[PDB]
RNA sequence: GGUGAACUAUGCCUGAAUAGGGUGAAGCCAGAGGAAACUCUGGUGGAGGCUCGUAGCGGUUCUGACGUGCAAAUCGAUCGU
RNA sequence: CAAAUGAGAACUUUGAAGACUGAAGUGGGGAAAGGUUCCACGUCAACAGCAGUUGGACGUGGGUUAGUCGAUCCUAAGAG
RNA sequence: UAUGGAUUCUUCACGGUAACGUAACUGAAUGUGGAGACGUCGGCGCGAGCCCUGGGAGGAGUUAUCUUUUCUUCUUAACAGCUUAUCACCCCGGAAUUGGUUUAUCCGGAGAUGGGGUCUUAUGGCUGGAAGAGGCCAGCACCUUUGCUGGCUCCGGUGCGCUUGUGACGGCCCGUGAAAAUCCACAGGAAGGAAUAGUUUUCAUGCCAGGUCGUACUGAUAACCGCAGCAGGUCUCCAAGGUGAACAGCCUCUAGUUGAUAGAAUAAUGUAGAUAAGGGAAGUCGGCAAAAUAGAUCCGUAACUUCGGGAUAAGGAUUGGCUCUAAGGGUCGGGUACGAUCAACUUAGAACUGGUACGGACAAGGGGAAUCUGACUGUCUAAUUAAAACAUAGCAUUGCGAUGGUCAGAAAGUGAUGUUGACGCAAUG
């Protein structure tokens, strides 16, 4: 909605954030498995449903 | 090219729809350089981008 | 009443191309501008004059420059002079007819 | 956004201490259909308002124009 | 021992929406007939949980379509208002 | 239909046609809801039940400016 | 917070007969009034915008032939001043032969008509804003920042038009259609002030500041919810031309799309549309499905009836085009009975005409005679039953006079009816 509220926008912003790749570069780290964001949102396939 | 920005902008810019607005076909790579309203403007001053005249529809049947 | 409206036309461009016959073009403007709704009753209502670059027309009965560029119009279109000549005013009643 | 009449009244508004702009156009309109005359606005700016003073005298409008202190940020236009 | 009235049921509070037609209620104006009582006629007017019928709301029939569907209830015509 | 783009075009872009919604619109805005989907650039592995050079996809960014619009204030059913 | 203006040896203003006017023109406690502040429908009036339309100033289209032609631009915001109003109110005067007057019938000795005024500023006009803007044109200098230079932007008309707003009214109800914050005003007369000065910041001008949060975009055959880019569902504003009664259907303008996997062929059976000689329900549980009817005008219209209806009953006829005819209106006066200009669409006739066709597409009732049943309008089994079921008005019965009836609560210094009182509340049929 147009008209929201702050914490709304706090949200908003939080997940925006939130919703990025892996950096290239901790991909290269030691005794590292962690290969790909598995936490990725769209706004279509998952609603935050705040 | 893929001129769909030029296009709404000229309709933005000239003030009539996309269905009026005319871009030239042989001047594809300048229009492509114009990204802003005012390379839209200058187009539409150096007759690149021309408004279609309004589709007629006369009264004088009914007259 | 009897307020003199004047509209001029300069052939000056057309005439030094040489596509143009300025004589031909006022005697059709005579003998096709119609007063009242029939052509010829131009009863000392409408003049054309013609100094050979320049035709003026001055009339006291209903006349416009709309009805002026359709007869010049449809003058050209008869001659095929179109898409070669357009005619636009400079100022108002200062036609012109302009080659390029 | 105030409309002038007076000259008295448009003097007593120019030394009013808070004007800082005089803005003159120039116009052309019709008296008579053969007499275009032409008219004066006198556009003072004071701090809430704008004042315009109307002259379709041209003698007059030079009057004015002339007794209007040099002090003043006269823009003609 | 807890969670639900975002669907839906029912109150309440505050907002919004609903072409064009048919009929012609009370009230009012004039006229005719008549001994009278009164009776009658013509207008006007614009009532109604009135009526034909859009938007809207609903869902009669085809027991139509579909029925591993567009859809865990939809689609089309025909319908109620 | 043609041209351009491209390795590749039924599907992209431009032009020319032919159409449709037909102002209780397939138009122009908003409420709830969403949350960045807006816009540009680059790009096609997966997704868009054909294709894809296109995209609400992927990557990188940019973008929302108020004394006057709204909240904020008031009270309603009510809650407490 | 100062200057001007206003107000004083009659200290806190004048004028108007009055309605009331003005630039101001003290005003405490206390009290009161107003605005905020209000439903819906109908017709009428006024305005805005839009539609339509004439001349003129530009641009575009057609031009075999015709058309002074077809399309398009000619705009004015918030805000300031002056002015402009139906309704109301004042003054004079005193009315039946009653008069005034609305589309609608109400008003007048509680003072009508008439004459003269006052007011509200919805609304409109002029001017300022503001042509310097916007728009329409023409031209000039060109890997040029990109601009600059000339013109124009004018004047009308109409309406049962559409929509919106407004006003004065009328209808409806056993329904009479929020509250509060806020702002103003009045009543009263506490306090204070005047002759070298004061009173207001409700007159004019002037100075300062105005924080916090939201603001992009979709709003749906792809941005929401339905497992999805799902034929579903989801509130609202604006709304051009023609036909037509019509925000019907049908065709167009502005705007927007051209998105639904495609190519070839045209077998059976399908799904959705149709047409059929003669018969005309013989089909079938049953006329299911389909057809027939259908708009408008004129004519004619039965039984029955709760007199309101039934009723568009039933049943007939006409309908195009073209050329005419007729009727229906608004704006000025003889020395204080004769005429002139224009929009505009309704209705009724007359010829003539044609492959007897004409609501020519679209749009658009089948009807009648009965029986059973429910009075009706309305409501329900979302997703197999819309009904004769439920509701209903009407009728009747029952309880209760408040330390009460009916019903809540575990209790309660607790509750609903109840901001209620038998013309009420409660419980039933």
């Amino acid at each position: 909605a147009a008209q929201k509220s702050f914490r709304i926008k706090q949200k908003m912003a939080k997940a925006k954030k939130q919703n990025r790749p892996l950096p290239q570069w901790i991909r290269l780290r030691t005794n590292n498995t962690i290969r790909y964001n598995a936490k990725r949102r769209n706004w279509r396939r998952t609603k935050m449903n705040i | 090219a893929n001129l769909r920005t030029q296009k709404r902008l000229a309709a933005s810019v000239v003030g009539v729809g996309k269905r009026k607005v005319w871009l030239d076909p042989n001047e594809t790579s300048e229009i492509a350089q114009a990204n802003s309203r005012n390379a839209i403007r200058k187009l539409v001053k150096n007759g690149t981008i021309v408004k279609k005249a309004v589709t007629v529809h006369s009264k004088s049947r009914t007259r | 009443q009897k307020i003199a409206k004047t509209f001029t036309v300069d052939v000056s461009s057309p005439t030094e191309n040489g596509v143009f016959d300025p004589a031909s073009y006022a005697k059709y403007l005579i003998d096709h501008i119609k007063v009242e709704g029939a052509v010829g009753n131009l009863g000392n209502a409408v003049t054309v004059t013609e100094d050979g670059t320049v035709v003026t027309v001055v009339s006291t009965a209903k006349f416009s420059g709309k009805y002026l560029k359709y007869l010049t119009k449809k003058y050209l279109k008869k001659n095929q002079l179109r898409d070669w000549i357009r005619f636009v005013s400079t100022k108002t009643n200062e036609y012109r007819l302009a080659f390029y | 956004a105030r409309e002038i009449t007076d000259i008295k009244q448009f003097l007593e508004l120019t030394r009013r201490a808070d004007v800082k702009t005089a803005t003159v156009k120039i116009n052309k309109k019709l008296n008579k259909a053969g007499k275009p005359f032409r008219q004066t606005k006198f556009k003072v700016r004071g701090s809430s308002s704008l004042y315009t003073l109307v002259i379709n005298d041209a003698g007059k409008a030079k009057k004015l124009i002339q007794s209007l202190p040099p002090t003043l940020k006269v823009n003609r236009l």
